């Protein structure tokens, strides 16, 4: 019942960092430099109704 | 005999004046003998003797030693009751601070010394010094220090500091400060700093100081140095059987404080280190502070009991405390309880009594009679013989009870009809009889419910009970004049079974010489109880001046109705028993009997209707049989169809056409439609299934099914539950409100498998759980209504004013939801009532509108009746009797003395139980019928179609009939397409207005061309071209749409002519250029032509009913979406832009418009910045707050809004309640007020005070040559209007006791007993009722 | 604006649980109780601006405040405690020499010693022993101070006297007299300076504090002669206007010189000797007291440890500690390192008896003797080792053979305990009826029995109506009827003036006529066998 903290404060206290935390909690949308207009990979069902 | 109760701070010499000695020791009693200790918390000398007329050492033990105080034991021999009266005092070793001036909310010692409470806290608990006589070094009296600072001030000088810490410091602070000095100082420091916060703050604080001034109270009296102890008796040390004892927590609290005081004394004579002594002083302040009260201090310092010790103030406040519980709600001698049963034989004016209870309550009466007769010798013999219960005592008891009434009463007394007096009838057995027509008045069934009987002892009490309270005098409900002795549950079924035509039965269609021959023919078994018949009767339709003119006929009717006629009295016409005579109609029958023929005939006829109805429902043999619950033959058909439908929706949902969150709603609506269909089918198959064949062919009559007969009769139950028997039973929603989509397709005549029953259990559980919780607050809104308007009674006879309200029906374009009959029955007209022929004065000035005047107006159709409300009654401290009206249990004009505040409370409350306990929630004016049309506020012009269209705002439609009335009204918004004009006798079924939510136009007043001004693209707006077909247009853009290069401009399609001007709107000094707000959908491009009234740019854009909607509604709480309106009446115009909120000001016709405030555009404007809107005109959004209705449209609107707001919560429920009562609570809601200018007054101008002081003051100052003064009308919610009170005992009894007391303590308030809550406390008579004579004559005694 | 924001939020939402008030900021409890009445209606799952101002100003558990007070307190060193002790001793020696600096102090010493030699006290109770068995040594030693004084009387005429008054003081320092004799001359020494100092308040305050007399003129006049009129009655020729005001009191403060010459006589020597004597005394005395105050500070850690185990036998935790301190300071007067010891072991003896002698004193609503509490604690402990040992339970008979007491002296003590019930106890029914709501009265006259008695004084008035004036009056005479009455038979013999014997005859005649059945049957109604 104590003072509120930003939730990932415990995780950083749990020996965690930016990369693997945002890996564990979200997916991966990979942009790349494919030489021309930032050619991007995508999952067809990953981007449904929108 | 006393009067004018007083209160104030207590001086130490006062407290020494009370005591008869000082407690010193913490011993209490002797543990071997139980005699008191020497000077412990139970003393012989101090608080007196222990038993009747003896010392404690035993030296003197006679009554002849009365008064003389012994010399060895020194206990003043007197009555032993004196221990209840004496008080002890305590001399504290050091000062200590009273908690009530310390830790109470407004901090009576907080703002008495300029300090923050935490500062004086740090002072009190020995933390940091406070300077007094602090030299001209750094401080004089206020600022705190530290021990570093205490020693660096004691550094470099020992003289010139003179400060202490804790109790003594605060004591020298108060004992040094003067009142007059600081008041005059901050007086001068006030009017030069009357900034809006500073002014009010310093003014209120100087008010407190001047209140301290004129009180003669001394601030250092606040800090305690002598502490007074209760007498011993009120904190006894009773002996319990078995060697144990029982004490009150006051005892050990006193003991602990005495222990800490003795310890500090011992410390002081030791000159021990100041750390230990300071902890002792802190501890004693703790002890006393937890003594006077337990809450402000942190931890209620409990005992060996794992409960908190219960201190002093807790024995005054709270539910349990003396005030709220034991000082009004107290047990009674001569009163008994029992279980109630029916016994329908006995008349309404009496009740059966058990013989044992009757011989108990009237024991002393029977003793008195047995001594008056000489049937005994003395009282002892009388008691012995009545305990033997010999024969003579029965006749003595039958004699003494004979005319001696008793009060009956139930646990939940909601309204005054919950207590009625009956005449006893000695019954064997142990139940309590009851006339069944009085259960409904009590609201008690016979499942084992228990009344209580009190005996009126006093002869004035006997007469009060008989003449005011006896049931026969109290038949009409107080919340509305409806008779509340109506036939309740079973006599209506018998009467309905009696008056019921059947097409063919025995003796069909004969002629009968009278009703009597009808009875003789039926009981003999020659005709049926209900066979259609021609009967000869005689009705006494009294028409002349009290003339009962008889006239006979040959009525064609039932044998049953002819029988029932024999119990109708002379007055009524036969057309009242010549119907089916259900539950509604028979109540109407009793109502008409009262209305026509007085009271006594109505009571006699009520008992007759009950007797005959019971007897014929006995004859009926009306049963309920399993065959009588008919299942429709076409039920399974509908079930198959609906299951096909649900399968269809499921098929489509697998087809990907619908959401689950809409599949749900579709199946719900499917099953609901199937449910209503099943109900209609079952009603058809049951309501009239009975076919009968007289003379061959069969004919249709209403069914004789004795479940239908108990629903159509309205005796018990309705069509819906009968559906729940035969048809399908609902859908059985979950507890919250989520309906479970698979219904219970069964019924109750068939079974319910386990899941059907389980689905039923959700709703059953929630409903029962929340009906056991309207019990937890059966009387919460009743309490909080009574405790605000209790102090209001009819006091004078007429105040001779003319104000009131103009009554008009509650119609919203449908049918007349409330005719002018009900809203005016029983009130007093304030002026004449003029027929629309404009010369027909119908009721001059003070004609109480009974049924007859209201009748005459009914067939005369005048609907303009200015009736004197209570809320505008000019009377002081009460209300004009002629202002209130007549709606008593008695039909006549109210009589002075009646506590109409309380009956208003109990009427607005007790149907509240009949409401739903939980707050539940729920375009063109097409003329619906025939008539003419009237546009009120019709400010419009012949528009583009040459027709009418709303250029005004508050045009309200009206179905004008030729009667002289308003048949059906409507609201017409701005720019409505009025397909006709005003004053057209029109046809029925016609839409005479049309308008679009997406088209709120800015249509032109007169002609012009499409010639723009400021409408610049890129700077102000966007050159829109809706090129789906290619149309370009300059729609107005808001500031987030306009750039900054044009935001300081005002777009408008300027009104022009063919010449080059800007044609100014006639009536204003402005040329017409219709300035437009954001989203102003424009079409007409630059240069186009228009004419008068053309479409310029047509911009686009549930009622609750619970009970706690009403308590809120009686609180004037600012709703979420308030609607502010105009304070000025004139042409309006915009202002600054977006300082968080838009700005705009309502310009007068000639004056000044300094009125502007933060108008947020999240709340949408409904008026432009170019209209002449008057004060009280719709600009803001949402629900109007009731406050602004008062401050803008006055008191009469805020009350007509509030009664017409809370009435419709009852109205939406089907409940009925008179409007008179909802005003009397209003009149308490607006009792306080604020001032406009002092003038000849004696208060602050920007101040608040109750109405009546002003109301007596500046009406008197007109009598003087001096000036009158002006005042603003405040308005307080009931619980906020209730705290503001002139008493200080009426407030302690219900509100926060400590808050009232300390304030009324420091204020030196003096209460002179008035109102009804205080005189009950003191136990004298009440000012209101029978004791209105006893209290006026005090005024003659208080007039010399 | 943190708490200002939370109170804005309270006026917004109108109910705020522990989550916010714990997370929007003991003092926690305090602030929640304060936020209650904006009004806000706070829960657990002129006040609005008033409470806003009190919630705009940024614990009082006296135990927490007491720890914080004790924060600057710390354990003192052992031989450092010896140093504080010897400082106390130096203070007591300063006070001893001060009293011996007063010769007539030793004169009253000889007075008490003669009174015990005249047998006004005990020869071993006159003093708590000398600093050295048989009183004739210490008594003759006191007699030495007798002769050692009268050898001193030869020499105030001053060089040989000053060191002769002290030789009976150096012998004085090697003694240890009982404190009552110690404090008497001291509390007389306390009386001595108040008398003399009050004189200068009549002497100097009536010159330096009224007559505009600068401080130099009195100090340059008084101190230096200090006794005669050369310092006071010579100031009235000061060539001053305020020294001219030295006339109206010249006969009055000269009285104050008449009181000083008394005090110089009463002191026997110059008041400035007596001044710096008791000045020196309380100079070290406060330092001596200061030494004790220092030591008591660094031993409360013992007392909080001691009281840690007595707590929950019905006494407030800060009440245990204060009784604990009382012993800790009483021992500072008594603890002696003169043996070489730790005060820590010595203190807990006094501090144990402090808590327990108090705990049996002021820890019930009915008090009981410590020797009875001596009993109850002896049973309850001896109840333990018998209940645990024999099996089920000690029957009071079984206690009779463990403790051979008569078992009706025992069983009465087992009726002694179990202090009274809180009359505000909540009874069942869930009705909130407390226990006291059912305890009835016994002082009330039964309303019927009052109704009976009103006929009695009527009914006996009936037969006493139909009496003879003598019998009707004599019976009202003989019995306590209709007055402050019951005059004895000799007393009725006087008023009626007949005879102490004759009255009983007519008294016997009185009811013998009233003993008639069928004549006084009214009171026959007031008989029920
Ligand atoms: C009725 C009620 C229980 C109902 C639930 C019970 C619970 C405790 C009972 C009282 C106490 O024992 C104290 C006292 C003991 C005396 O000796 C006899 C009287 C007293 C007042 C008792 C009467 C009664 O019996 C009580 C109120
Ligand atoms: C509320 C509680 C019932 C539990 C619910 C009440 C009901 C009546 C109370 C008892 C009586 O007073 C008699 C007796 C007196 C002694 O002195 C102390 C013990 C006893 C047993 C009491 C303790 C307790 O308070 C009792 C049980
Ligand atoms: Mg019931
Ligand atoms: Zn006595
Ligand atoms: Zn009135």
């Amino acid at each position: 019942r104590r003072r509120k903290l930003p939730a990932t404060i415990i995780l950083r206290a749990l020996n965690y960092t930016t990369e693997q935390i945002l890996d564990l909690f979200f997916e991966k949308v990979i942009f790349e430099i494919r030489d021309n207009k930032l050619q991007m990979e995508l999952v067809p069902e990953r981007l449904r109704g929108e | 005999e006393f009067d004018a109760i007083k209160i104030a701070l207590a001086s130490p010499d006062m407290i020494r004046s009370w005591s008869f000695g000082e407690v010193k020791k913490p011993e209490t009693i002797n543990y071997r003998t139980f005699k008191p200790e020497r000077d412990g918390l139970f003393c012989a000398r101090i608080f007196g003797p222990v038993k009747d007329y003896e010392c404690l050492c035993g030296k003197y033990k006679r009554l002849k030693h009365r008064g003389v105080i012994c010399e060895k034991c020194g206990v003043e021999v007197t009555q032993t009751k004196v221990r209840r009266e004496r008080m002890g005092h305590i001399e504290l070793a050091s000062p200590t601070a009273h908690i009530w001036f310390l830790k109470s909310l407004p901090s009576r010692i907080g703002l008495l010394l300029d300090m923050p409470l935490r500062d004086i806290e740090r002072v009190l608990y020995f933390e940091s010094y406070v300077v007094i006589e602090g030299g001209m070094t750094n401080l004089e009296r206020q600022q705190i220090l530290t021990e570093e600072q205490y020693l660096d001030a004691l550094e470099e000088f020992g003289d010139e500091f003179d400060a202490k810490m804790g109790a003594e410091a605060i004591q020298a602070l108060l004992k040094s400060m003067d009142l007059e000095q600081e008041c005059e100082q901050l007086r001068e420091e006030l009017n030069e700093t009357n900034s809006e916060t500073k002014r009010k703050k310093l003014t209120k604080r100087i008010k407190l100081l001047e209140a301290f001034v004129q009180s003669g109270n001394k601030p250092e009296w606040m800090i305690l140095t002598v502490l007074p102890v209760l007498p011993p008796d009120l904190r006894p040390l009773v002996p319990l059987d078995g060697g144990r004892f029982a004490t009150s927590d006051l005892n050990d609290l006193y003991r602990r404080v005495i222990n800490r005081n003795n310890r500090l004394k011992r410390l002081l004579d030791l000159a021990a280190p100041d750390i230990i002594v300071r902890n002792e002083k802190r501890m004693l302040q703790e002890a006393v502070d937890a003594l006077l009260d337990n809450g402000r201090r942190g931890r209620a310092i409990t005992g060996s009991n794992k409960r908190p010790l219960k201190s002093l103030a807790d024995m005054i406040k709270g539910k349990q405390g003396r005030f709220r519980q034991n000082l009004l709600g107290k047990r009674v001698d001569y009163s008994g309880r029992s279980v109630i049963t029916v016994g329908p034989y006995l008349r309404l004016h009496q009740c059966g009594l058990p013989k044992k209870m009757a011989l108990e309550l009237f024991k002393p009466f029977i003793y008195g009679k047995l001594e008056l007769r000489g049937l005994a010798t003395t009282i002892k013999a009388a008691k012995k013989m009545v305990e033997r219960e010999e024969a003579v005592v029965w006749d003595i008891l039958d004699e003494v009870i004979r005319e001696h009434p008793v009060l009956l009463n139930r646990a939940p007394t909601l309204h005054r009809l919950g207590i009625q007096a009956f005449e006893p009838v000695l019954i064997e057995g142990k139940a309590i009889q009851l006339h069944p027509l009085v259960c409904a008045a009590y609201n008690a069934d016979f499942d084992g419910d228990q009344m209580a009987v009190h005996v009126p002892l006093t002869l004035e009490a006997q007469l009060e009970a008989r003449a005011l309270m006896m049931s026969t005098n109290n038949i009409l409900s107080p919340a509305n004049g409806e008779p509340i002795i109506v036939p309740s549950q079973d006599v209506v079924l018998g009467l309905y079974y009696m008056t019921r035509d059947c097409v063919n039965a025995k003796g069909e269609g004969m002629v009968l010489t009278g009703p009597k021959e009808a009875e003789r023919l039926y009981r003999s078994g020659l005709a049926s109880l209900h066979a259609r018949v021609k009967v000869r009767i005689t009705e006494y339709e009294k028409d002349a001046n009290g003339e009962l003119v008889a006239k006979t006929s040959l009525k064609d009717t039932t044998v049953g109705r002819a029988i029932l006629w024999m119990i109708v009295p002379k007055g009524l016409p036969y057309s009242i028993v010549n119907q089916a005579l259900g539950k509604k109609a028979i109540s109407k029958m009793l109502n008409t009997c009262y209305r026509i023929l007085g009271l006594k005939p109505t009571v006699i006829f009520a008992d007759q209707i009950m007797y005959t109805g019971f007897a014929y429902a006995a004859r009926s043999g009306a049963s309920v049989g399993i065959d009588d619950m008919v299942i429709p033959e076409k039920k399974h058909e509908i079930i198959s169809e609906a299951e096909a439908e649900v399968a269809e929706i499921q098929e489509q949902f697998q087809s990907g056409l619908v959401t689950a969150g809409e599949r749900y709603n579709k199946v719900i609506d499917i099953w609901a439609a199937a449910n209503d269909r099943v109900s209609k089918a079952m009603m058809d198959n049951l309501q009239t299934e009975t076919v009968i064949n007289r003379d061959g062919q069969e004919e249709k009559q209403v069914s004789f099914n004795s479940i239908y007969m108990m629903a159509d009769s309205g005796a018990r139950g309705s069509a819906a539950q009968i559906r729940q028997l035969a048809g399908m039973r609902g859908l059985m929603a979950k507890p919250d409100g989520s309906i479970i989509e698979t219904p219970i397709t069964a019924n109750f005549r068939e079974g319910l498998n386990v899941l059907q029953y389980f689905i039923s259990t959700h709703g059953a559980r929630k409903g029962l759980a929340d009906t056991a919780l309207k019990t937890a607050n059966s009387g919460y809104l009743t309490r909080r209504l009574v405790d605000v308007a209790q102090d209001l009674v009819v006091t004078e006879d007429d105040c001779g004013t003319h104000e009131g309200i103009m009554m008009t029906p509650v119609i919203e374009g449908g049918d007349v939801k409330e005719p002018l009959r009900d809203r005016v029955l029983g009130r007093v007209t304030a002026e004449d009532v003029l027929k629309p022929g404009t010369a027909d004065i119908l009721v001059p000035r003070n004609t109480l509108l009974h049924e007859q005047w209201c009748d005459l107006l009914e067939e005369n159709s005048v609907d303009a009746v200015k009736v004197r409300s209570v809320v505008s009654c000019d009377t002081d401290f009460g209300v004009c009797a002629h202002c209130y009206g007549r709606d008593l249990a008695r039909g006549h004009i109210i009589n002075k003395g009646e506590a109409i505040g309380v009956i208003a409370a109990q009427s607005i409350g007790e149907p509240g139980t009949q409401l739903t306990m939980r707050t539940f929630h729920i375009s063109s004016i097409q003329v619906k019928n025939k008539g003419s049309i009237k546009l009120s506020n019709v400010k419009s012009v012949v528009n583009s179609s040459g027709k009418l269209v709303i250029t005004s705002r508050n045009t309200e439609l009206k179905l004008i009939d030729e009667f002289g009335r308003t048949k059906e009204s409507y609201k017409v918004p701005y720019g409505a397409v009025l397909a006709k004009g005003d004053g057209e006798q029109v046809a029925g079924g016609e839409t005479v207005a049309n308008w679009d939510p997406h088209t709120m136009p800015v249509i032109t007043e007169v002609s012009g061309f499409v010639r723009f001004t400021d409408m610049i693209d890129g700077q102000t707006i966007t050159r829109q071209t809706d090129e789906l077909t290619g149309l370009s247009s300059l729609v107005v853009l808001d500031s987030a749409e306009r750039t900054a290069g044009g935001k300081d401009l005002r777009p408008a399609l300027k009104i022009v002519d063919a010449q080059g001007n800007d044609v100014l709107i006639p009536g204003t000094d402005m040329p017409a250029q219709y300035f437009l707000p954001g989203k102003a959908i424009v079409q007409l491009e630059d240069g186009v032509q228009i004419s008068s009234g053309d479409t310029l740019a047509r911009i686009p854009q549930d009622i609750t009913g619970g009970l706690p909607r009403v308590a809120d509604l009686f609180e004037a709480r600012r709703p979420k979406e308030p609607a502010i309106l105009a304070e000025i009446s004139g042409i309006v115009s915009f202002g600054k832009e977006t300082k968080g909120k838009r700005r705009l000001v309502i310009t007068p016709v000639d004056g000044s418009d300094p009125y502007e405030e933060m108008i947020p555009k999240w709340r949408q404007l409904n008026v432009f910045e170019g209209e002449r809107v008057e004060r009280g005109d719709v600009i803001s959004d949402g629900p109007e707050a009731p406050h602004d209705i008062l401050r803008l449209r006055g008191v009469h609107a805020v009350t007509r809004y509030i009664v017409n707001e809370v009435q419709d919560v009852y109205r939406l429920q089907g409940v009925k309640i008179n409007d008179k009562h909802i005003e009397v609570i209003v009149r308490q809601m607006l009792r306080k007020a604020t001032i406009v200018n002092a003038g000849s007054s004696d208060f602050l101008e920007g101040e608040q005070v109750e109405y009546s002081r002003v109301k007596i003051a500046n009406r008197e100052l007109e009598a003087n040559g001096k000036v009158g003064a002006t005042y603003s009308r405040d308005l307080l919610g009931i619980t906020k209007a209730s705290l503001a009170t002139e008493s200080f005992i009426s407030a302690a009894s219900f509100q926060e006791t400590t808050r009232v007391l300390t304030e009324a303590a420091v204020a030196g308030k003096r209460d002179e007993l008035r109102g009804l809550k205080e005189n009950v406390i003191v136990g004298r008579l009440i000012p209101a009722g029978t004791g209105y004579a006893y209290h006026q004559d005090r005024m003659r005694r208080r007039a010399a | 604006s943190q708490l200002k924001l939370l109170v804005t939020r309270g006026k917004e939402q109108g109910y705020l649980t522990y989550a916010e008030v714990n997370d929007h900021l003991d003092q926690i409890e305090d602030i929640i109780q304060m936020i209650n009445d904006m009004g806000i209606q706070v829960m657990e799952e002129d006040a609005a601006e008033a409470a806003a101002q009190v919630l705009s100003s940024v614990t009082t558990d006296p135990v927490r405040m007491y720890m914080r007070e004790m924060g600057t307190v710390e354990l003192l060193t052992r031989e450092g405690e010896i140093d504080i002790a010897k400082r106390i001793e130096d203070g007591i020696n300063q006070v001893q020499c001060s009293v011996a600096e007063y010769p007539e102090a030793i004169t009253y010493l000889l007075e008490q010693y003669d009174r015990v030699e005249a047998e006004e006290a005990r020869l071993s109770d006159l003093i708590t022993g000398f600093v050295d068995i048989d009183p004739e040594l210490a008594r003759e030693k006191f007699a030495e101070l007798r002769a050692q004084y009268v050898v001193t009387r030869d020499t105030i005429k001053h060089a040989t006297a000053q060191e002769e008054i002290l030789k009976l003081s150096e012998v004085f320092k090697q003694f240890r007299l009982v404190p009552k004799q110690f404090d008497y001359l001291v509390n007389s020494m306390r009386v001595m300076m108040d008398r003399v100092r009050t004189q200068e308040r009549l002497i100097m305050k009536l010159c330096v504090e009224q007559c505009k007399m600068p401080k130099k003129n009195f100090i340059t006049l008084f101190t230096g002669n200090e006794t005669s009129d050369t310092w006071f009655n010579a100031a009235i020729a000061m060539n001053k206007p305020w020294s001219e005001k030295l006339h109206d009191v010249s006969e009055e403060v000269h009285r104050a010189l008449q009181k000083l010459q008394q005090i110089e006589e009463e002191t026997g020597l110059t008041i400035e000797q007596v001044k710096d004597i008791n000045r020196r005394m309380s100079i070290g005395e406060a330092k001596a007291r200061r030494a004790k105050k220092e030591m008591v500070e660094a031993n409360l850690r013992l007392v909080i440890s001691i009281a840690k185990k007595y707590t929950n036998r019905g006494l407030q935790f800060l009440d245990l500690i204060q009784e604990g301190n009382i012993g800790l300071m009483k021992a500072v007067d008594k603890f002696e390192y003169r043996r070489g010891y730790k005060f820590s072991t010595y203190a807990t003896w006094w501090i144990r008896q402090a808590i327990t002698r108090s705990i049996a004193d002021q820890a019930r609503t009915i008090r009981i003797p410590v020797h009875m509490i001596e009993t109850i604690n002896k049973l309850n402990r001896i109840s333990r080792q018998m209940l645990q040992e024999m099996g089920r339970e000690p029957t009071p008979e079984e206690l009779a053979e463990r403790m051979l007491m008569p078992e009706d002296k025992i069983r009465k003590v087992l009726k002694i305990a179990k202090e009274p019930i809180s009359m505000e106890t909540p009874i069942g029914d869930d009705e909130d009826s407390h226990l006291g709501d059912f305890i009835e009265d016994t002082t009330l006259e039964l309303p019927l029995d009052s109704a009976t008695t009103e006929s009695l004084r009527a009914a006996t008035h009936d037969v006493l109506a139909g009496l003879t004036a003598r019998e009707a009056k004599v019976l009202r005479m003989r019995f306590g009827i209709d007055m402050n009455t019951d005059y004895t038979l000799e007393e009725v013999g006087k008023q009626f003036d007949v005879t102490r014997e004759r009255i009983r005859q007519i008294e016997a005649k009185a009811l013998r006529k009233l003993r008639h059945p069928s004549r006084s049957e009214v009171l026959r109604s007031f008989l029920d066998d």
